[PDB]
């Protein structure tokens, strides 16, 4: 027994006994004595009095001293002490209670763990707390408007989140934010959105909005905004900033994502900022990077395929695929830039109409220079050259919005020809051109053709896909009421095409991440027969909960996965398992929690269940070749079920799409060898090599951007319609409807960094490129970058590949260093 | 603190959970080679396991009446004996050969499949099958150098068409020499890395062997195995392990190795056609090499690795301090003056030691007096353990 420990335990009884004497002269001191007691030992974090936690019975004594008379000063100490004695136990309403009826001085003159374990209690107690006890939270408001700044002053911001996190109040958050901690608490908020659901969600966000608007942190309040697809929003953060470099940066980082914005003529550099979110400078920016990155030379698909290292109309189509995916976006090529006419004879049957089409993907981005060249076969008198031709007008305009609209022109014409093909041609062109973009006149020009009775099941499909593609995550109303009249109108019989599958996906690219405004269309959907109307159900509902995580949904899929059935009436069950992906892409967390799901549903699953696991897996690892996938697929290229490997080979190209990975090269290598004499095995490699050196490595698929958190809905309408068709891969991709692939052109966007001066010419910075790093929780300045290498700014950007600039000589105008970046003179750099 | 409790209740149940899953799926043993049984065909398995017959491989030896309708062949089964079989009435005639290995069965070891050559497992890791994180970009001050090999090494496999055409022949040798450190094996890297043909790397010292005749084996079955690939590149780094000169020193010096290298040079010019190999030697003793050896035809190309000049060693500390975090002012010209005669090692090691002195002061920048400092203790503190004085009489 310790001697200062045996003197706090006659403090048990003596300063009891000096707070059990009638006269109140002798409580003041004994009270103040031990208030400051406590604090003797909470000037240690480790240290605690033993001796008061065998003072709790001895409450007794003094429950008559801190209740049953005045509260001037008698139960003001005296209640404190209760209250650090109740840390200890559970403190069930106690620890809470006493500090609030006792003294109400400052509160950290109690200690950090003390005031954490108050604060803890405080969310508890707000939980437990109803409507009828608002006259109770009168001091729990004080008492957190005081915790949050001393929380904010220790670096402690993120348990200070939590606190308005659990009493959902975390509106007056944004008023004591300090210029030192804005940055953390703004990313720890931010991070926490993806896994908090509905309307914490969209609370969260405007609340850190909000904070980064305080702070006129104009880029990163438009990403949030972004995130939030608030269109006004959009609009105000835009205009309300008055530096024309920090809106150029933001009006940059629309084109990105696919938003346009129609500003004023009263708006200060109106022209500059319109080019700027038109992207139609994309084209010249991408050839200068090239040029400079030296990768101008056009690739043969021999080059490619390095036969001569190896120990038809199928395959000159795959060939001409090949072709188009590794000169994307580049306007040269020596096979079809040259006299292509024997090139593009040599295809046969529908092959005509994907080659030409593939002459339109070199010219991405490019429209003039791109129609310059698609106008000599726009002329052909063979009926596949001519819509081809076509569609690859609206291939070479998709991602870039020309004011004076050249897509439109030239393919209004041909959406009601009496030739199937051209009006095949023409709707898919118009949707690639103006995908993202909502235009009523596109729109009402392209509708109609759905209801047509000229118009296949092939061509009503083409248009539902489009009129989706132009009004991705609108939630337009025409388009629903349109689809929804083409879908109940068919017979149950003409539903069992699978062209049909596609009038569903365009419904459900109409409310693309839109959420629970599915639930008048899935009412709508109930009158349809079936199994259409599972197919359909299930496709509207994932499309609605794209890129959100909500466990439920996926639940759901998984209920739907789980009853196997001994094809016909089981054609939604891969439906689902593609909704897996699409829900679980939007965090790192959910997806790899997922690709264990996947690897489940492809060991138990049924073959209709199996056959649609690779797509998952290519949606969920576009662009992003990391091993563990490429095995899962590779484990399975060389299925029993042809259209598992067919499925397995296809998502393995796109998983290392753009990525120009040499390991999946030499995989495909390998299997291109193997499936030597299996010419839909062949084409399905040939395939997955051409996306494998998407735009000579320069080109990502990745609907994801601003640091993977940020979803584009053109790329994502596009990757959804290319997979969904690969859930018949037998008769769409495989059969006369290859061009569908040419959905993916939607989804091309360059892996770029290129750092423009204020007056938009290219700035080379020296800049290091590393594989990202979460920089949440850990405090002080923790690097964000691990195993980085040093390159000019001119650089592509891996999948998770973060960048910083090496130097301080230049401020970047957002934190985000993808894309197209601004930087200013640095005015401390050389001081 | 707060979430504490929440966190390791939950951290548990996870925990528990995952271990119930992998009560149902599988993932245990790993101890026998088991894979995942996410993997298990195992109707497969058995139907194979009675249909597909197990095949003995034999070699076969002579072909007795092979123009008639019954040819009768003389199998070798390795250590089991030797019999006279016939072909399965699924194998063409002409689809055995005298000398080849085959398959046969159990019972009437009637020959069932022609088998590839008979390959050392050693032979066979010997070919690279990860490339290495080196390119051209990473060697600096080797020019004319990179050209010379890369035109023999990859320009004919990348474009043979260039070559076709004007009845031309490639060489198809290089031999890389210098002083140690001046980037040879650096190189042969950046070759592995940017080839697309098979890549073999053989150290001279791996075909060093126990036994007599043992290294020329090793020799004749990598040149087989280089053999069965259209085109294919075969690295000899530190070729003077067995690549030395004859001679004669009255007891059996170094005979077995002279033997190996006479194995070499004859699979590289020898009576029969060498094929599609590229060969690639370094070496910082090209001095000892055998003249029959260093003679076009085997070694046609011969790049010297010189240390670099004042521009070699400029571009060298730009391409290693490229990724430091050095001061704004670092006159790296003035670097590659003070170190005359260096390698680039040395060059990397001033870099590196630069780096260290400015972590050991707590500094986050490195200035350009750390680069001096770098520069005293590498190029003049550890002159004393400089390989290049002694390596340039060599090369
Ligand atoms: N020309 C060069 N450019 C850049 N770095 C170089 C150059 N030469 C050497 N280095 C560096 O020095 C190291 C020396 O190792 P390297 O394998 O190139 O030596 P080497 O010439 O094969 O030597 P040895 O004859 O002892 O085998 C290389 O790993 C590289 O980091
Ligand atoms: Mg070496």
């Amino acid at each position: 027994l310790s001697e200062e420990d045996k003197q706090l335990q006659d403090e048990l009884e003596m300063l009891v006994e000096r707070l059990g004497e009638k006269d109140t002269s002798l409580y003041r001191p004994a009270l103040e004595e031990l208030r400051r007691q406590i604090r003797s030992s909470t000037t240690s974090m480790t240290s605690v009095p033993k001796p008061l936690k065998f003072l709790r019975p001895h409450y007794g004594k003094l429950k008559e001293i801190y209740e049953n008379m005045a509260p001037g000063e008698n139960k003001r100490f005296a209640a404190d002490i209760i209250s650090v004695l109740a840390m200890t136990m559970s403190g069930e309403r106690e620890c809470l209670k006493y500090r609030l009826v006792g003294s109400q001085e400052e509160l950290a003159s109690w200690g950090h763990e003390y005031v954490r374990h108050l604060a803890g209690e405080v969310a508890k107690e707000w939980q437990e707390l109803d409507d009828a006890e608002k006259v109770q939270r009168e001091p729990l408001l004080t008492l957190v408007k005081e915790i949050v700044p001393y929380n904010m002053a220790h670096n402690a911001e993120h348990e200070a989140c939590d606190l308005l996190m659990e009493i959902e109040q975390v509106d007056m958050l944004e008023k004591d934010i300090d210029e030192n901690a804005y940055a953390k608490v703004c990313l720890y908020l931010t991070s926490c959105v993806n896994y908090v659901p509905e309307p914490e969600n969209s609370a969260l966000l405007r609340c850190a909005l909000g904070v980064f608007r305080k702070f006129s942190r104009f880029p990163e309040a438009l990403r949030l905004a972004l995130m939030l697809n608030d269109m006004e929003l959009v609009e105000d953060i835009f205009t309300s900033c008055k530096d024309v470099v920090v809106q150029k940066q933001m009006a940059f980082m629309l084109g990105r994502h696919g938003v346009f914005l129609e500003l004023s003529e009263d708006v200060e550099e109106y022209e500059d900022l319109t080019e700027i979110m038109s992207n139609v400078q994309l084209n010249s920016n991408f050839l200068a990077l090239a040029r400079e990155l030296d990768i101008m030379e056009p690739k043969v698909p021999d080059d490619i395929y390095k036969t001569h290292l190896e120990n038809s109309a199928r395959m000159n189509l795959a060939s001409s695929f090949v072709n188009g995916f590794v000169n994307a976006a580049f306007g040269q090529d020596k096979l079809l830039t040259d006299d292509g006419n024997k090139w593009l004879y040599k295809n046969k049957d529908h092959g005509m109409l994907s080659a030409a089409a593939s002459l339109g993907m070199i010219l991405l981005w490019d429209v003039d220079g791109g129609l310059t060249q698609i106008d000599k076969y726009l002329y052909s008198s063979e009926d596949y050259i001519k819509s081809g031709a076509l569609l690859a007008c609206g291939i070479v305009n998709s991602g870039v919005r020309n004011e004076c609209d050249p897509a439109l022109a030239l393919l209004s014409d041909y959406v009601l020809h009496n030739s199937n093909t051209m009006r095949l041609g023409s709707i898919f062109g118009l949707g690639l051109a103006y995908a993202g973009s909502n235009r009523e006149d596109v729109l009402t020009l392209l509708l109609p053709v759905m209801g047509d009775s000229k118009s296949s099941m092939e061509v009503a499909g083409v248009t539902a896909l489009a009129c989706g593609m132009i009004a991705v995550g609108s939630c337009n109303g025409d388009v629903t009421s349109t689809i929804l009249q083409t879908i109940m109108e068919k017979s149950e019989t003409e539903l069992k095409d699978t062209y049909a599958r596609w009038l569903p996906l365009g419904l459900g690219l109409n409310h693309l991440g839109k959420g629970e405004a599915i639930e008048a269309i899935l009412a709508a959907l109930e009158v349809v027969s079936e199994p259409f109307r599972s197919f359909a159900n299930t496709l509207v509902d994932v499309c609605a909960y794209a890129g959100s995580g909500n466990v439920l949904k996926v639940q759901q899929l998984l209920h739907i996965c789980s009853e196997h059935f001994d094809a016909d009436m089981g054609a939604h069950q891969g439906v689902a398992v593609l909704g897996i992906a699409l829900i679980a892409m939007g965090e790192e967390i959910g997806a790899e929690m997922a690709l264990r799901t996947f690897g489940h549903l492809l060991r138990y699953g049924e073959p209709t269940l199996r056959r649609a696991v690779p797509l998952a897996l290519a949606l969920i690892s576009v662009s992003n070749p990391r091993l563990n996938i490429l095995d899962t697929l590779s484990k399975f290229s060389h299925d029993a079920d042809p259209e598992v490997s067919y499925n397995s080979i296809f998502a393995m190209g796109m998983v290392g799409s753009g990525t120009n990975n040499a390991r999946l090269a030499a995989m495909l290598r390998q299997l291109a060898q193997y499936h030597a004499k299996d010419p839909n095995n062949l084409f399905m490699v040939r395939l997955a090599q051409g996306l494998t050196h998407l735009g000579k490595g320069t080109l990502t698929l990745c609907p994801y951007h601003s640091d993977r958190q940020l979803m584009s809905q053109v790329a994502v309408a596009g990757l959804l319609t290319v997979l969904v068709s690969f859930l018949d891969v037998r008769n769409i991709i495989l059969g006369k409807s290859h061009y569908v692939l040419y959905g993916l052109v939607a989804a091309m966007q360059p892996r770029m960094l290129v750092t423009f001066d204020e007056e938009l010419r290219p700035l080379p910075v020296s800049v290091r490129v590393g594989q990202a790093v979460d920089v949440v929780g850990q405090a002080g300045k923790p690097k964000t970058i691990t195993g980085f290498q040093t390159h000019t700014t001119p650089v592509l950007l891996a999948h998770g590949e973060r960048a910083e600039l090496a130097t301080e000589e230049f401020l970047p105008v957002t934190p985000i260093l993808e894309g197209f970046v601004i930087l200013r003179k640095n005015p401390n750099y050389d001081l | 603190s707060t979430y504490s409790r929440q966190i390791k209740q939950v951290e548990d149940d996870i925990q528990q959970l995952l271990k119930k899953i992998n009560e149902l799926t599988g993932i245990k043993e790993s101890d026998t080679g088991l894979a995942p049984p996410a993997l298990w065909d195992l109707a497969a398995d058995k139907q194979t396991l009675q249909s597909e017959q197990p095949l003995q491989v034999a070699r076969c030896t002579k072909i007795i009446n092979a123009d008639s309708e019954d040819p009768k062949y003389i199998i070798n089964v390795k250590q089991f004996a030797k019999f006279v079989v016939d072909l399965s009435d699924q194998v063409a005639p002409t689809d055995i050969e005298e000398g080849m290995r085959v398959g046969v069965d159990r019972n009437k070891y009637q020959i069932h499949i022609p088998l590839p050559p008979k390959i050392d497992p050693t032979v066979t890791m010997m070919q690279v099958e990860e490339k290495p994180d080196v390119t051209y970009s990473d060697v600096g001050g080797c020019k004319e150098q990179i050209e010379k090999l890369r035109e023999v090494v990859e320009t004919p496999l990348l474009h043979p068409e260039r070559f076709v055409n004007l009845g031309i022949e490639p060489p198809k040798g290089v031999l890389l020499f210098g002083p140690p450190g001046t980037g040879k094996t650096l190189c042969a890297r950046a070759v592995a890395n940017r080839t697309d043909a098979c890549f073999i790397r053989v150290i001279g010292s791996e075909l060093v062997q126990k036994y007599v005749g043992e290294g020329a084996r090793m020799v004749r079955e990598l040149f087989e195995m280089a053999r069965t690939k259209k085109a294919c590149l075969i690295f000899f780094d530190e070729i003077d392990a067995i690549g030395g000169a004859r001679f004669d020193d009255g007891a059996g010096g170094d005979n077995e190795v002279q033997r190996t290298m006479l194995e070499l040079i004859n699979q590289l010019d020898g009576f029969d056609p060498r094929g599609n190999i590229k060969v690639l030697m370094a070496t910082n003793r090209p001095d000892t090499l055998d003249p029959a050896l260093m003679r076009p035809g085997r070694l046609d190309r011969k790049i010297e690795f010189s240390l670099p000049d004042l521009e070699g060693r400029t571009h060298i500390f730009k391409i290693h301090a490229r990724s430091m975090s050095v001061e704004r002012d670092i006159r790296f010209e003035l670097l590659a003056r003070l170190c005359p005669n260096s390698t680039g090692a040395e060059i990397r090691s001033v870099c590196t030691e630069a780096g260290m002195f400015a972590i050991r002061a707590r500094r986050k920048i490195a200035t350009e007096k750390d680069f001096l400092e770098a520069v005293n203790k590498v190029i003049k503190s550890y002159a004393k353990f400089s390989a290049t004085p002694r390596y340039m009489t060599y090369n």
